[PDB]
């Protein structure tokens, strides 16, 4: 018998399998299209993911040989903040997915700045305002087709985050839901009222008909045929859950397409003085916690730019070889805005930039900087972290698909002079998802049944370099500030 | 003017003086890595002027570009790192001479780095200057000298492997 | 019967054969080693140089099948401000050369700006307090020498440039002559009273007994046996010959390694307010003129740095196809201040830095980026010779290597609003010294038997994309501004 | 309210006004490359509102990007270039709509591109229209006419080939 979760991210789709034991039977993987109609803009064919994370599932099914007879539940994670609007009837989208990365609706968070919402949003969503989150992509979307608001208010259109809309699309229609942790990165969810914010969908001109239905992380949220829905997660969160982030002060960092820190809180929203966010997460049980995040735009993304668009490499996997074939940047530094800064910058201005060129700078020097941006990212985060939490961390605990690069990973410990620790399954983010379902059906029962998969393949622990560590950081803050706010308004 | 040439005196594992001056608390230089003893663990010198040299017969390992720094691995199988200031690598390698080379094998006292202490008292953040062990996990014991020491001379601890 | 012109510059040592008729008839080049021993320094290993320019005579001759019984004379050109030392005795350098991007003695130029010599050496030398010219590199050498200074008192020890260094190798070491040209490079020389400055010598604590002897620009300086030499000038300042420069506000723009821009003013010494060095030229005989330039570190240069460090082409001319593949470079813009930024910015801390970069940019942006720089600076250049001397160009003439890619001459016509016209022979530096070596040797009498060689190949006009170009270029401003001062001290 | 739907009325090179407003001197474009007639020679035209259109039957060649000013190509072979405003890129297409598509054969009046006369009124650093052939070499003779137009109605100038 096993538990079937569905991770559908920035950059891909994916299936895995576990059994009981919790042990991963099989996997799908699937990349799709990044679409850039124009300068900092990103954007998904709704159709695709979908497409893309069905397809996924029947052949990760296939490959292991299993049927809908031996599968307990589909658990289902997310990339965040990426907003869907579509017609109820058609089950078509009237405009393309607007990811979290895309900086469309700058100018609206402008007006918001501008109004005084400022000390509103984040009080009550624990949001900062930034076109990162859902509200001022939904607004453009309604602003940006002829007859929206109205055809919506008259509810003939739905707004929706993917898992809400791969829920539907697998509800057959029947299913309008959003779990708690995806609905607080929305920006018109209130977190301690654990609902809409009344205000947000007015100055924001949104329809609570569109709105669907907000529930907890681990329900049965209804059946679909491959057979019920029962968990639901932001990736993000899943993954701190699948690290049995849980109990208070624990946290974890996700080197994926970006980089997301997150600490349990437990109960208490703790406000961040220090450019997080504040946001929900997950008890033991699936249930609502509080926890602070430091999100970073990009990381793994940079290789893949570098791989895909400067073509300097063939699989990221290459670029811990170039990379040590170099011994330092030679001076140069990479600042990769290329979609803003977030956390603790939230600059949707700046855009990405390298430094410190001279002639004899090649090509290595570049991909191993750009390696770097992602500690050094992580690093501006953490401090963060720990002066809005009080508490020092003694040891990071990662996962994520660049945690692979041993490079990085020591780089980042001598870094930050603190040990890494990287778990023996990197498909934590899965993992979580799975927990939450399985736990939803009595597939587990007992989070403990698993303080045991979670085996440390490995610490990373500060070499001698980690003494030079502050010169370099000094490096990278003086680049930051330099990249800040290249486009106008 | 300089003895260099002459002849001098000549007198469980002993770390010797690889620079001199009077020994430190790692607990006491001010960064963490040090005194929280994350890199390893040793002692500090506040330092007498001139040079660094080889704490051990063994090898030596890197030799910090901005050469403030530098390793060496022990015949004995023990790690080391001396560590010159806080923060010196700002200086870019001024204060400093490469009197050595990343790769061979000396005997303790045998040059390995020299310095301007003067430049370096002004210009640095501190002077303190670790010596660590960064092997910790392979070795059972580790003694802790105090006082005044020489280089080439005074022993700065003494380690059981 | 013919003239052999030997032109050594910063990427190779070329050779090139002219009939009476001034005909190319045949050329040697030959690449030679960037020495980057650090940071934002440069050097050439003299010895390399030698070897290179040497080889590349005689294989010139062979080539055409020509003997020492049919060459007029040895016109020589070459890199300027390149500074070399070198025992008298041995015939070997102390060090290596040291180049005009070369920025290591800029804390010498701190020094000399901590005195108060920026006005007097403005006023004397007609140049800038930077590492770029000689002065300094020569302080930095005795400086970083035992028996330096002291061995040079006594002259044992020769100053020198690679005209200087040149012919002294082939006048077996009887002849130590420089020319007008040349020394004004220098920072020592005096350009009022042609010679050598007595203050800066002192300053600077330089050895008039290793200077060498300054002499016209059309001489026979000697005779060498492959007979005589008979012409020298500074690379730039026989291009601006052979364009035949020659008279009052007459302006050539040079595309190669970098690109310099001079036009001459006669007998007068013009003052720039505006960022740029006053100089000598030639006059008609090959006379003293004076002249306005306007120097760019990095043009060319930047394309082979796409191609042999960062990899993204094979030849330099693959860059207009890739380039062109493109329609506009998405918002990117490259400031190529590899070795800092010259005229009229002169900021040698300044390094290189890529801007604007977004996720689907890619090679194609960067490469016709980097092509553009070439553009801008060109422009900025452009606009100070203007302001200084009153004049507003209709047409800028050009030479150089870069000036083959006709995207670059359009996008630089654009650009600039203004025509470009190129000439027919590119290799018009060349040309320069010969005209330079056989009118002093009555090969040719007058320069007039030549205003006929000088056909223009092409005309390229402002397209409509022109009224664009002030926009463009306020990018361009705002690039360049960030990547100034990159560097500490 | 529109009479877009409605019949008009229908009436040696002509060129018809492809945006109306009164006609100006080239030579008082704020814009050299413009007043000294670089990048050719034609009128100016102070705007009316609302739009611009082809001035000539012919093929629609670049249509700027941020949809501001296009050419085209008539089909007696001159060049015609239509740039509204000066700097006007600046703008980055805010105030301006793509009707047609660069590729298009048009006859005289074809809507091109449409505008709001007065966010560009406030915004743009200037509104003037040049009206401008690039192709002058290829062109005997040019006429320029004054005072009042209206799009696609009268001629701004006309040219002998
Ligand atoms: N060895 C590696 N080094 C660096 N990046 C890697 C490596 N292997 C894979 N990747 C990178 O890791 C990311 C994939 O991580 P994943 O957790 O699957 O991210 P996501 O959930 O956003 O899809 C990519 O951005 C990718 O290009
Ligand atoms: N088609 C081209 N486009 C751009 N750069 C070119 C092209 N062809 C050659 N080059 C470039 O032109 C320069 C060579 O010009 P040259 O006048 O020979 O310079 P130099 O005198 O400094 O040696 C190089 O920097 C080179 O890489
Ligand atoms: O804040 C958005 C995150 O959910 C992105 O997650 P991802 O890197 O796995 O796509
Ligand atoms: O100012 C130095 C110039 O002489 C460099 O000339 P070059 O580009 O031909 O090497
Ligand atoms: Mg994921
Ligand atoms: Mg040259
Ligand atoms: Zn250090
Ligand atoms: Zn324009």
């Amino acid at each position: 018998k096993y538990i079937v979760a569905l991770d559908q991210g920035t950059t891909s789709s994916r299936a895995v399998v576990m059994d009981h034991d919790a042990n991963i039977i099989s996997v799908s993987q699937r990349e799709f299209e990044q679409i850039y109609p124009k300068p900092g803009w990103v954007e998904h064919d709704p159709m695709e993911i979908w497409a893309t994370q069905s397809s996924t599932l029947v052949e990760v099914l296939a490959k292991a040989d299993i049927s809908s007879d031996q599968i307990a539940a589909i658990g289902i994670t997310n990339q965040r903040e990426t907003t869907i609007v579509w017609e109820k009837e058609t089950g078509k989208p009237i405009y393309n997915a607007i990811v979290w990365q895309c900086r469309r609706t700058a100018e609206i968070c402008e007006h918001l700045k501008r109004d005084g919402l400022e000390d509103y949003i984040r009080s009550n969503t624990g949001l900062v305002i930034d076109p990162y989150f859902s509200g001022t992509k939904v607004k453009w979307i309604l602003d940006h087709v002829e007859g929206s608001r109205e055809r919506a208010r008259r509810g003939e259109l739905l707004f929706g985050t993917v898992d809400t809309w791969l829920i539907w699309k697998m509800t057959q229609g029947r299913v309008h839901v959003t779990d708690y942790t995806n609905a607080s990165r929305t920006m018109l969810f209130n977190i301690h009222t654990l609902d809409w914010d009344d205000k947000m969908l007015e100055v924001l001109d949104i329809p609570r008909e569109m709105l669907p239905e907000v529930r907890r992380s681990s329900e049965v949220y209804g059946q679909t045929n491959i057979i019920p829905i029962s968990g639901i997660a932001g990736d993000q969160q899943a993954a701190l859950f699948g690290q049995l982030c849980v109990k208070e002060g624990m946290a974890k960092n996700t080197y994926g397409t970006g980089c997301f820190m997150l600490m349990n809180t437990g109960e208490k929203a703790v406000k961040s003085e220090n450019g997080l966010l504040t946001t929900i997460a997950c008890g033991p049980t699936g249930e609502v916690n509080y926890a602070l995040e430091g999100a970073v735009f990009m990381a793994g993304a940079s290789i893949q730019w570098l791989r895909d668009e400067m073509k300097l490499i063939n699989d990221a996997y290459d670029s811990e070889y170039f990379a040590t074939k170099v011994q330092n940047t030679n001076g140069v530094y990479v600042v990769p805005a290329f979609t803003g800064l977030g956390a603790p910058y939230w600059d949707p201005y700046a855009r990405g930039a390298i430094f410190g060129l001279t002639r004899g700078v090649n090509a290595n020097h570049i991909i191993r900087a750009t390696l770097e941006s992602i500690a050094y990212q992580t690093r501006d985060v953490l401090e963060a972290m720990q002066a809005d939490s009080g508490i020092r961390l003694h040891a990071l605990r990662v996962d994520g698909g660049a945690v692979a690069n041993n490079f990085l990973m020591q780089f980042q410990s001598d870094i930050l002079g603190t040990r890494v620790e990287r778990p023996e399954v990197r498909e934590v983010t899965a993992l979580g998802a799975a927990y939450l379902a399985g736990l939803a059906v009595g597939f587990w029962q007992n989070l403990d049944e698993l303080q045991e998969k979670a085996v440390i393949e490995r610490e990373f622990r500060p070499g001698i370099e980690t003494t030079e560590r502050n010169y370099r950081y000094a490096g990278w803050k003086k680049a930051v500030k330099r990249a800040m706010a290249w486009e106008e308004h | 003017g300089l003895f260099d040439k002459l002849k001098s005196l000549v007198s469980t594992i002993e770390i010797i003086a690889p620079l001199s001056g009077e020994i430190v608390n790692i607990e006491d230089v001010p960064d963490v890595v040090f005194a929280e003893k994350i890199v390893g663990d040793g002692i500090a010198i506040k330092p007498t002027g001139n040079k660094m040299v080889a704490p051990v017969d063994g090898t030596i390992g890197k030799i910090f570009e901005t050469n403030h720094a530098f390793s060496i691995e022990s015949d004995s199988g023990v790690e080391l790192f001396v560590h010159f200031g806080i923060d010196t690598v700002e200086l870019k390698g001024e204060g400093f001479k490469r009197i050595a080379e990343e790769g061979q094998r000396v005997k303790v006292g045998d040059t390995v780095i020299e310095f301007d202490l003067p430049l370096l008292e002004e210009k640095a953040k501190s002077t303190l200057t670790p010596v660590v062990i960064s092997n910790m996990d392979e070795i059972k014991e580790l003694i802790k000298l105090s006082g005044s020491v020489t280089v080439g001379e005074t022993p700065v601890i003494r380690i059981k492997k």
